[PDB]
C-alpha cells in the first residue's frame, strides 16, 4: 500500500 | 510539495517501507527537490533528488541524484558479502518522440565491500583486480571508486500502465566505465513486455517477457560480483527460490573446496516468459477491472563466461548457459484495499542442482 498527502 | 509512505511485503524482500517528500519547486529555482529511503530485508536506500524536466525549451531534462545503499548478500539469498556505497548521478533526458525517450548521463560510485564469504568466483574477481585476501576468514575489505557513463533508450507504447491489454515496452540500460576507475567493466540490460489482445474486450490477452543482461570486464578485470545478474523469483522464473537460478558457490575451506546450493549470480542472464491473460474465474464481473488471472510459462537461464571449468572440472561448467530452468503456474493480481497485490503459484518442472524452489510466492506493493 502507498499513502500520499500533497503539503 | 508532497509525501508518502509505503508499507509492502513479498516472499523475497520480506516486510519493506517507503518514504519520502519532495518540493515541487525549490524557491524558485525550476528544480524540484526529493528525498526518498526504502528498506527491506536486504537492502536500505536513501536519495537526495534535484530534477528539472524543462532544461531547454524544448523539453531536455536535467536530473541529479545523490544517494546511500546496504546490501545484505545473505539476506538476498546469495553468498554472504556487504556492500556499503554511496555515489551521485547526472542524467540528462531527450525524449525522442511520443513513445521514444532517451538519457544519458555520469555517474560517481564508491564500494565498500566486507564481510566476504571465501568462494572460487567472488575470490577470483578479487585476484583479477589485485586483491589477494585470506581464504579462510571472514574478516575482510575491498574499497573501489568508480565512474561511469550511463546510456538508457526507453520505448513504450502501453495501451494503459493499470494492467496493460496492448502494446509494448522496452527498456534497454547501459554503463561503461571511464578510465581512472578502480573498475574496468561493461554491463548492458534489456527488458521487454508486449501485450497481445487476441479478443475485441481485450480481457484475454497474451503477454510476452523477456529480460537480458551481460556484462563483462575491461583490461583483464573481470566485471565486480556486486554488479551480477541474477534470476528466479516472484518477478522473474516464479516456482523458483529469489536468485537461485545460476551458478553456486563453491566454497574455500575455514579455520579442500566445498560444493554449494547458495547462489552467486554471474555476468550473464537471460529469462523469457509467455503468459496467457484471461477473465478471473470464482469472481464477479464487477470487479473486473480491479483483478487480473494468467497462466504462465516462465524460463531463465544465468552464467559465468570467466568460470574455469579447466582448474575445476570436479564441479558443474558454471559457464554453461544452456542449462535452461523451466516453471508454469498461474497468478492472481488485485488492485486490493492494501494496494496491489500478487499471488502465484508454479512448479519448477526443468530444475538443477543447487536450485531451490518456492511454488507458492507472494507481493503487496508500496509505491503505488
Ligand atoms: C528517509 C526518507 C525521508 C522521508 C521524509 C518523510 C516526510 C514526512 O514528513 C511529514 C510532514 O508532514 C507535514
Ligand atoms: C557524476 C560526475 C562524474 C564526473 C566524471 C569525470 C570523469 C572521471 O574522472 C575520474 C578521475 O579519477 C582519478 C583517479
Ligand atoms: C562528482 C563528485 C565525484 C566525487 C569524487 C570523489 C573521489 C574519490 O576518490 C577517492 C580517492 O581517495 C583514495
Ligand atoms: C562519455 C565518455 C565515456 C568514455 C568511455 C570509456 C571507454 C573505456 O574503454 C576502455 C578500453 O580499454
Ligand atoms: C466473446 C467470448 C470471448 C472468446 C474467448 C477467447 C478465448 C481465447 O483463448 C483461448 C486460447
Ligand atoms: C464472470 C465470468 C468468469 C469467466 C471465467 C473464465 C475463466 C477462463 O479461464 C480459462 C483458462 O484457460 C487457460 C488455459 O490453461
Amino acid at each position: 500500500w502507498n499513502w500520499t498527502k500533497r503539503f | 510539495g508532497s509525501f508518502n509512505f509505503g508499507i509492502g511485503y513479498g516472499t523475497e524482500s520480506g516486510v519493506s517501507f517507503q518514504a519520502g517528500v519532495q518540493q515541487d519547486n525549490w524557491l524558485g529555482t525550476g528544480y524540484a527537490v526529493g528525498i526518498n529511503g526504502t528498506k527491506n530485508d536486504y537492502q536500505t536506500y536513501a536519495e537526495l533528488s534535484v530534477t528539472n524536466p524543462y532544461f531547454t525549451v524544448d523539453g531536455v531534462s536535467l536530473g541529479g541524484r545523490l544517494f546511500y545503499n546496504d546490501f545484505q548478500a545473505d539476506d538476498a539469498d546469495l553468498s554472504d558479502y556487504t556492500n556499503k556505497s554511496y555515489g551521485t548521478d547526472v542524467t540528462l533526458g531527450f525524449p525522442i518522440n511520443e513513445y521514444n525517450s532517451l538519457r544519458a548521463g555520469l555517474g560517481y560510485v564508491h564500494n565498500s565491500l566486507s564481510n566476504m564469504q571465501p568462494q572460487v568466483a567472488m575470490w577470483r574477481y578479487l585476484y583479477s583486480m589485485g586483491e589477494h585476501p585470506s581464504t579462510s576468514d571472514q574478516d575482510n575489505s575491498f574499497k573501489t571508486d568508480d565512474f561511469t557513463f550511463n546510456y538508457g533508450w526507453t520505448y513504450n507504447k502501453l495501451d494503459r500502465g493499470y494492467f496493460p491489454t496492448d502494446g509494448s515496452r522496452v527498456n534497454l540500460t547501459g554503463k561503461v566505465t571511464i578510465p581512472g576507475s578502480d573498475n574496468e567493466y561493461y554491463k548492458v540490460t534489456l527488458d521487454t513486455a508486449t501485450y497481445v489482445p487476441i479478443d475485441d474486450d481485450h480481457k484475454w490477452v497474451v503477454l510476452g517477457r523477456t529480460r537480458w543482461g551481460y556484462g563483462d570486464g575491461l583490461g583483464g578485470k573481470e566485471m565486480p560480483f556486486y554488479e551480477n545478474f541474477y534470476a528466479g523469483g516472484s518477478s522473474t522464473v516464479r516456482g523458483f527460490q529469489s536468485n537461485t537460478i545460476g551458478p553456486k558457490a563453491v566454497y574455500f575451506p575455514h579455520q579442500d573446496l566445498s560444493k554449494s546450493d547458495d547462489a552467486v549470480g554471474g555476468n550473464a542472464m537471460a529469462v523469457a516468459s509467455l503468459e496467457f491473460i484471461t477473465p478471473t474465474p470464482f469472481i464477479s464481473d464487477k470487479y473486473a477491472n480491479s483483478v487480473r488471472t494468467s497462466f504462465f510459462w516462465d524460463m531463465g537461464t544465468v552464467w559465468d563466461t570467466n568460470w574455469d571449468s579447466s582448474q575445476y572440472s570436479g564441479y558443474p561448467d558454471y559457464s554453461d548457459p544452456s542449462n535452461i530452468r523451466m516453471s508454469a503456474g498461474i497468478a492472481l493480481q488485485w488492485m486490493s484495499p492494501l494496494g496491489p497485490l500478487v499471488f502465484s503459484y508454479a512448479q519448477p518442472f526443468k530444475k538443477y542442482d543447487g536450485d531451490k524452489a518456492e511454488q507458492f510466492q507472494f507481493n503487496i506493493g508500496k509505491t503505488w
